[PDB]
């Protein structure tokens, strides 16, 4: 669910978005949760940090 | 002009590739359209990138 203002909780569990879940296991609709970005002084403008 | 049922090929879990653009995978069902087009075809595995 989205957050209410002014929340932080780090958590790690791969979310289920298919009909079962794995249980904590990167397969099939478990994506991970954390995304990362490919910084790069080449970068356009809208991705440059 | 019929109503697609959105949940029975994302909870399949046969397809190889699944990528939605300009919506979500899991508000398909909810959201009303006026036309769609289907593109049905075979493309070698690398090839699908």
């Amino acid at each position: 669910s989205n957050l209410k203002p002014f929340e932080r909780d780090i958590s790690t569990e791969i979310y289920q978005a298919g009909s079962t879940p794995c249980n904590g296991v990167e397969g099939f609709n478990c994506y991970f949760p954390l995304q990362s970005y490919g910084f790069q002084p080449t970068n356009g403008v809208g991705y440059q940090p | 002009n019929c109503v697609a049922d959105y949940s029975v090929l994302y909870n399949s879990a046969s397809f190889s590739t699944f990528k939605c653009y300009g919506v979500s995978p899991t508000k398909l069902n909810d959201l009303c359209f006026t036309n769609v087009y289907a593109d049905s075809f075979v493309i070698r595995g690398d090839e699908v990138r």
